[PDB]
């Protein structure tokens, strides 16, 4: 048969919960962990990676980092693999709105884009979804910089720091108690570092190990520049910081 | 479980499923044997007929593909004219579309892949039978090429197929090793066809007749089969040796 | 579970078990009971209300003025295969400028059934059809079981206690084909025919329901105070 | 009908896609195959098992061309692969020689590659393909590059990495010889021998597929005569050449 | 077989030509081959009880070759042709090679003539060992019993 | 372009020209137009070229197809591929094609194929645009069952007035005899038909 | 396990939904092919379950092109489908090749519809075993089909509950004429052998249809056995068995 090889995945549970939803969340805690703060000049992206080996090659790694558009870049949390596939969609998306109305998209509209997609595979085809948090970085006209958190279910909660992957219980709270609302990039460079070594899976947080990346509005005119580091540049900032 | 039941992977790694279509080609006590001639490839291979209800013109294991590559079949005979089908079609394709007869080996590709497809939904059931393909290619000389259900496939010197195949292989690689070339040498294909049949009488252990054999011959440009009255004239060959 | 909660697995028994219980829905079922001489045929059907405020309900379903059909089932299974064969009826008087024939009727309907008992998901119909016509080839009466196999008799019946109709038409075989002109005679035994299919269910003239068709009669119901002609 | 387009891939109740796990073994299950980086060129190998002492190795392919500047390898199951290396070669064609014109970056097409993985994790009537490819190529972008590509759809860019059963103790191996300049000749020492330990039979050059994506030849492009324009970076070593190579470990 | 033509047909053609085996005797001092190619039609059939059953009609036309000095050179060649062919399963052959040690006996024959007819059979039973055993070492000794003296 | 084809005695001789006009410029003046679909049934081409050398090309993926299941084609069962796509083209492709063959069911065979898709068994068969000039030649002098020399020189004669009143039918003659005596392609210079 | 579906394989080689099918034929009735020089005869048991029926009305023969009898045995509904799509192959070989199929290649083509169904969990099998042959220029041809998709030349064939009994005598029959017989001497041996597969359905009453296809009387068509030579053919199994 085909009903006899079907035990039905995308259905409700008696609590009103997706069986496929609820396995997700485990799943993206098993992956490293990224963190969004938002500072009054910008907002500073900063991952640390699941994967790092014998000789994996993590110089040029943009793996976890990707520009959307030229004002929207994500930090990526979960399956990488799984991550790709609305990743190009966004792209997608975010270039239409260009060509049809010449104008940049906002976060609000790419993001609840995104998050009808989850939606959607729960609701029709049998299908999973996919398992994936994202946190994104988007400047728009309206809201200023806007800070998202999305996950697996197909909903948005807006943050002014939050961060999702491994260990978000000690990070969240380190982060509400040493968060201020008139930081700056500068405080806020820092303020993601320290929290990313108290929730590194090994014992120390390396410049290879770290992906970071920001959107500051010190380019001239008030215009925003994403700036994704070179593996010197981080290297850099971390003996600034005094974690290495 | 049920890993084992659709083609889906175990704990190991393995399609069980899969594995089981290799399992049936020994229900049918056919076992073939193809030697690369000089000039020629030839095939020979058990015909059951065990009554005489059935008649024996009929029971063929030889499907021609290509007017220059012939089919032999190990396995169960429904899915053998499936999958002679499924090749018909799909040599006469390339002949439209390429402007020359499809190459052996790109048959033989393509059925693997076709059979990957068959174990890659979780409701089709993998086509079992093994199947040889013999040809005499322009570019590629002497070919035998042999796919199975699991969609792999790999060149051959020569081959054997059938539940007691192994002892056909032992002799075959042996005679490769006195000769250390990958092809019989002799001159008339018809003499490949009778050294084929010794070595087979050997590995099974049986004398064969005219009705127990049934051969095809690939020379260049052709693939034809031999009549039973072809066969009895080799076996007095046997003789004169 | 195994061979009872699919409609696509066989069954070492040479059977689908669906088709079994299908049957079964005849043996709860209403009951009605053909028969035909060379020149008319007839089926009369026990029609049943759901309580005594009910009007009883019809259980022959008119096609064309030369075929009808009578369910002994499900209802809803019965609306699929009413619509098709008028259908195919009128498909023939276009096309063919024919009337469609008995026994081919019932073969269009036969392999119908079949590949929606073959798509798994699907089900076999439980409703067992008495399909009557006149045609160039005279009478016919054929039977359909719920396998969609077609049968021609010279009378037959089916429904809940339809072994005892048939007794009673084997016994009056002889007498009811050499009365030939007359219809009035078969309607008379066919009453009797299924009287022996009672389980204190009674005739009455609005229980009773008639039809016939001959080669000077169309598709004739007959019901109300017009069955009191035979009763 | 068509009831499958559930998908066959699914979470564990203790998290992590079952499905692409299982899929992730049999690639430990399958041949094992390496790449090392060099700064001047990168090297791939694999070894050559069939099923028959009589099976030809010579129109057996294990490394195979994708675009003249890339090559690709694998480690695990055969008909996978076959099929697999043929979608690559397409979406490549499709989207990158209709519409670019030039033959790709390294880094996209690694990406592109790994969307079709992705892509049968999505769907019903298809479960994932159970290899990991090794993608060693040369753009004049981004340089050298050598990347894995995994059963789950991600990419990873490597130093040197092995694949296969033996990927373990490779790396393994890999750590002391490896340096952060290396020659392509030294890089063949270190990629055969390393492969010698993966491998439990013999170890010949008639059996040991070898490829370079190192030195450009332009006469194995087609045509001469025009030397801003060149021929294959990927170069096959024909086998006696190989034999040679066995000596030189 | 499938057909039971074949089975009929040959053993009314054995019939036959064992009715007409004295016209076939006296023709072999004429020339032996002449008259055995008839014979030989009945055992390119694949029927093996029947070629069996013609293998007794070979074995009285050849002791005339035996009697011969000059024609049982030829019948060493022709033990050979039928046992390769097939030898009609083995059977055919083995019946031949059995009588033909107990008329070597009584016909007294000449020792060169005796031993190498014996000695070209000795090669033919070497490649079977299920039974021809029983016979094989009897063929042999006809050889040692002469080379004693 | 000119094609005709001729039934004699022991089995079937097709003629063509190799000459292909578009327009006043020769394209092409050794072209054959002699094709092959199977080893024994060969079929001629003329009128525009394209639309021929199409349909052969299906016709002969067709009957590679019928050899591998079902045994050989013969002369008719061809025939009528070629007649049904045409059919099926009637409104759009203009096609003549003579499809002949030797069979050992059937012994030579003619049939023609106009444009818009009939088939018609003939003694003899001519179409084209050349070969409508030669017509009353060809039933005049026309014989049943002649020697193999006598259609030789039959199927040059018509040709050599093809030639002469065709400006499109010009180069070679290309001529092949089917038998079972074997395939004998024949090929006649201008020199030797304009002695005559 | 191993018997939900008919895309399962079990370690042994065997696949039961599609063996079981075999069964399903082997409740059906006693149907017979003899193989002759110049044809084929069919003949088929036709049970009777009650006297009200009509003889010689229920058909399981039917006739797919004008020259290829088609007779089978097991679950009808599915036989007269089976017979339904190869009238469709019929007049598709017809219209582009304009000669009507040959005999072999009907064969072919119905194995192929057979296979398709034991491929997918999304459509059933067959139950029925058919019987089919004809006259072609490559000679007279006889198969039997199984739901296996299974077919093979035949001497002589039959199925059904009295597939031995019928088997049985069809080995004696080529002892009596082993270079083949004539196809009107078998129209007599067709009934002969359905009386004698009776036996096994000794506890019913059974209706006697013959069909042929012979060159040598009806050029070659497939026609029916009735009137004058029927009755002969009844009136000799009778005195046989009695």
């Amino acid at each position: 048969g085909s009903r006899r090889y079907d035990s039905r995945t995308t259905i409700f549970s008696p609590e009103g919960r997706l069986y496929q939803v609820e396995y997700a969340l485990e799943s993206i805690s098993h992956a490293g962990t990224a963190i969004g703060i938002m500072a009054s000049d910008g907002i500073v992206l900063a991952a640390e990676r699941k994967v790092t080996s014998t000789l994996l090659e993590q110089d040029t790694s943009t793996e976890k980092l990707y520009k959307l558009n030229d004002k929207i870049a994500v930090a990526v949390a979960g399956l990488t693999a799984d991550a790709e596939i609305l990743i190009n969609t966004a792209r997608i998306h975010a270039q239409n709105y260009l060509k049809t109305y010449n104008e940049d998209i906002p976060v609000e509209i790419l993001v609840r884009r995104l998050s009808d997609i989850k939606q959607g595979y729960t609701q029709h085809g049998g299908l999973r979804p996919f398992g994936v948090s994202f946190i994104y970085a988007g400047y728009d006209d309206r809201y200023g910089y806007q800070l998202y958190t999305s996950n697996p279910s197909g909903n948005y909660t807006g943050w002014k720091a939050i961060s999702v992957g491994a260990n978000t219980s000690a990070a969240q709270t380190l982060l509400q108690m040493d968060y201020k609302d008139d930081m700056k990039v500068d405080d806020a460079i820092e303020l993601a570092l320290k929290t990313l070594s108290k929730t590194t899976d090994s014992s120390a947080l390396t410049y290879d190990r770290l992906e970071f990346a920001t959107i500051r509005k010190g380019a001239n005119d008030g215009e925003v520049y994403q700036k994704i580091f070179k593996p010197q540049e981080i290297k850099d900032i971390l003996v600034k910081t005094g974690i290495t | 479980g049920y890993d084992r039941h659709i083609t889906i992977f175990s704990p190991e790694g393995r399609l069980y499923q899969v594995e089981y279509a290799f399992k049936a080609t020994n229900q049918t006590n056919i076992n073939s044997l193809a030697v690369r001639g000089k000039d020629c490839t030839v095939v020979i291979s058990q015909k059951k007929v065990p009554d005489k209800l059935l008649d024996p013109t009929t029971v063929s294991y030889i499907f021609c593909i290509s007017r220059t590559i012939g089919m032999v079949v190990n396995g169960p005979i429904p899915d053998a004219r499936n999958a002679a089908l499924r090749a018909k079609a799909e040599a006469a394709e390339f002949r439209y579309k390429y402007g020359y007869d499809m190459p052996c080996d790109v048959l033989a590709k393509r059925m693997a892949n076709l059979s990957q497809i068959y174990t890659q939904r979780a409701y089709m059931r993998p086509l079992g039978v093994i199947l040889t393909f013999v040809s005499v290619d322009e570019e590629l000389g002497p070919s035998i090429y042999k796919t199975d259900p699991a969609g792999y496939y790999v060149g051959y010197k020569a081959t054997a197929t059938g539940p007691k195949q192994q002892e056909i292989t032992t002799n075959l690689e042996n005679h490769f090793k006195k000769s250390k070339i990958d092809h019989i040498n002799e001159e008339s294909w018809e003499k490949v066809v009778e050294f084929a049949i010794t070595h087979m009488i050997d590995a099974l252990g049986t004398e064969f007749s005219k009705n127990d054999l049934e051969v095809g011959v690939a020379t260049k440009d052709k693939f034809f089969t031999l009549s039973a009255e072809n066969i009895e004239e080799r076996l007095v060959a046997i003789a004169e040796q | 579970n195994n061979y009872d909660g699919d409609t696509v697995t066989f069954s070492p028994t040479g059977r689908l078990f669906q088709v079994e219980y299908a049957l079964e829905a005849i043996k709860q079922g209403s009951v009605t009971v053909g028969l035909r001489s060379n020149t008319h045929a007839v089926l009369v059907a026990l029609k049943r209300n759901a309580d005594e405020l009910s009007s009883y309900q019809k259980k022959i379903i008119k096609c064309d003025e030369h075929m009808g059909l009578s369910l002994a089932g499900l209802a809803p299974d019965a609306r699929v295969l009413s619509n098709y064969l008028r259908q195919q009826c009128n498909y023939s008087s276009l096309v063919f400028n024919r009337k469609l024939a008995v026994e081919r009727a019932g073969h269009l309907l036969c392999d119908k059934a079949q590949k929606n008992t073959q798509s798994y998901g699907g089900r076999p119909y439980g409703v067992g059809l008495l399909i009557i016509g006149y045609d160039k080839s005279g009478a016919h009466l054929l039977e359909f079981q719920p396998s969609g196999n077609v049968t021609e008799l010279y009378g037959t019946a089916i429904g809940a206690r339809s072994q005892g109709a048939k007794t009673y038409l084997e016994r009056t075989l002889d007498t009811f084909i050499k009365i030939d002109g007359n219809p009035d005679e078969l309607i008379k035994a066919g009453v009797e025919a299924i009287s022996q299919s009672l389980r204190d269910e009674s005739l009455t003239v609005d229980n009773l329901s008639i039809a016939i068709v001959g080669k000077d009669t169309p598709f004739t119901i007959y019901d109300g105070e017009a069955v009191a002609k035979y009763i | 009908t068509d009831r499958y387009s559930f998908s066959l891939t699914t979470f564990s109740p203790s998290g992590k896609l079952g499905q692409i796990d299982y899929a992730l073994t049999a690639v430990k299950q399958g041949v094992t195959s390496l790449g090392i980086k060099a700064t001047n060129g990168v090297v791939i190998a694999t070894e050559k098992k069939s099923s028959s002492p009589l099976a030809m190795s010579e129109t057996l392919s294990k490394v195979s061309l994708l675009t003249p500047d890339i090559g690709a390898v694998y480690s695990g199951m055969g008909p996978d692969y076959r099929v697999l290396v043929d979608k690559s070669r397409k979406v490549a064609h499709t989207s990158y020689k209709r519409i670019y014109g030039e033959y790709p970056p390294t880094k996209l097409l690694v990406s592109e590659v790994a969307k079709i993985m992705q892509e049968a994790t999505q769907s019903g009537g298809v479960r994932p393909f159970g290899v990991s490819l090794l993608i060693a190529g040369h753009d004049e972008f981004n340089g050298f590059s050598l990347y894995q590509v995994d059963p789950s759809g991600s990419y990873f860019p490597w130093k040197a990495t092995a694949i296969g059963k033996g990927s373990v103790a490779a790396k393994t191996f890999l750590e002391k010889r490896w340096n952060d300049e290396l020659e392509l000749e030294d890089a063949i020492h270190i990629a055969l021998l390393t492969l010698k330990e993966s491998v439990e039979g013999e170890f010949n050059g008639d059996t040991i597929e070898l490829a370079i994506i190192g030195d450009e030849n332009p006469d194995l492009l087609g045509y001469t005569g025009i030397p801003t324009d060149k021929g294959p970076r990927f170069r096959k070593l024909t086998s006696q050449e190989i034999n040679d190579r066995l000596e030189a470990l | 077989m499938s057909r039971d033509a074949p089975i009929k047909a040959d053993k009314d053609y054995s019939q036959i030509l064992k009715e007409e085996f004295p016209k076939i005797d006296s023709l072999a001092q004429n020339d032996c081959n002449s008259a055995l190619d008839q014979l030989l039609v009945l055992e390119k059939k694949t029927r093996q009880a029947s070629d069996l059953a013609s293998s007794k009609e070979v074995l009285a036309k050849i002791v005339d070759l035996l009697a011969s000095r000059n024609k049982w050179d030829d019948l060493n060649e022709q033990l050979t042709l039928l046992s390769k062919k097939h030898g009609q399963l083995k059977l055919s052959i083995q019946y031949m090679i059995q009588k033909v040690m107990e008329y070597l006996k009584s016909s007294k024959s000449l020792d060169l003539n005796t031993r190498i007819s014996v000695i070209e059979t000795i090669r033919v039973v070497t490649e079977n060992k299920i039974f021809v055993e029983v016979e094989r070492a009897r063929v042999t000794k006809d050889l040692v019993e002469i080379k004693k003296e | 372009t000119s094609i005709m084809a001729v039934t004699f005695k022991d089995g079937v001789i097709l003629g063509a020209d190799s000459r292909t006009t578009t327009g006043a410029y020769i394209a092409n003046r050794v072209t054959d137009k002699l094709t092959r679909v199977h080893d024994k049934i060969w079929c001629c081409r003329s009128g525009s070229a394209a639309d021929t050398q199409a349909i052969a090309d299906i016709v002969q993926y067709h009957l590679e197809l019928y050899t591998s299941q079902y045994g050989t084609p013969s002369t008719e069962t061809a025939a009528s591929v070629f007649k049904e796509l045409c059919y099926e083209n009637k409104d759009n492709l203009t096609a003549g094609i003579i499809v002949a063959g030797y069979d050992d069911k059937n012994k030579g065979e003619v049939y023609t194929i106009p444009l818009g898709g009939s088939v018609h068994k003939l003694p003899y068969a001519i179409a084209g645009s050349g070969s409508t000039f030669i017509y009353g030649y060809c039933d005049k002098n026309f014989r049943e069952n002649m020697s193999k020399e006598e259609t030789v020189d039959f199927i040059k004669h018509s040709l050599s007035q093809a030639i002469k009143w065709d400006g499109s039918s010009g180069g070679v003659i290309r001529m092949v005899v089917l038998t079972a005596a074997g395939v004998e392609r024949l090929i006649f210079y201008p020199d030797e038909y304009e002695q005559l | 396990g191993y018997d939900l579906s008919n895309s399962v394989f079990s370690p042994d080689g065997r696949n039961f939904q599609v063996e079981y099918a075999v069964k399903a034929v082997e409740n059906g009735t006693t149907s017979i092919g003899i193989k002759c020089n110049d044809g084929v005869v069919f003949a088929v048991e036709k049970l009777i379950t009650s006297k009200l029926l009509v003889p010689q009305k229920n058909v399981k023969i039917q006739v797919v092109d004008r020259h290829i009898g088609c007779v089978y045995s097991g679950l009808i509904p599915d036989g007269r489908h089976l017979v339904n799509r190869g009238r469709e192959e019929a007049a598709s070989f017809k219209k582009l090749y304009k000669t009507p199929i040959p005999i072999p290649a009907f064969a072919d083509r119905l194995g192929q519809y057979v296979q398709a169904h034991t491929l997918y969990n999304s459509v059933r099998p067959f139950g029925v075993s058919t019987i089919f042959g004809g006259v072609d220029k490559n000679g007279a041809h006889l198969y039997m089909l199984e739901p296996s998709g299974s077919y093979w030349g035949y001497k002589g064939a039959a199925t059904g509950k009295g597939r031995q009994s019928a088997k049985a005598e069809l080995e004696k029959l080529v002892d009596h004429h082993p270079e083949g017989l004539s196809a009107r001497e078998a129209v007599k041996q067709a009934a002969k052998i359905i009386y004698l597969a009776h036996e096994d359905n000794k506890e019913k009453d059974f209706e006697l249809e013959i069909s042929w296809c012979s060159l040598s009387e009806t050029n070659g068509l497939h026609k029916f056995v009735k009137g004058d030579l029927l009755q002969e053919a009844i009136d000799f199994a009778q005195k046989e068995i009695n």
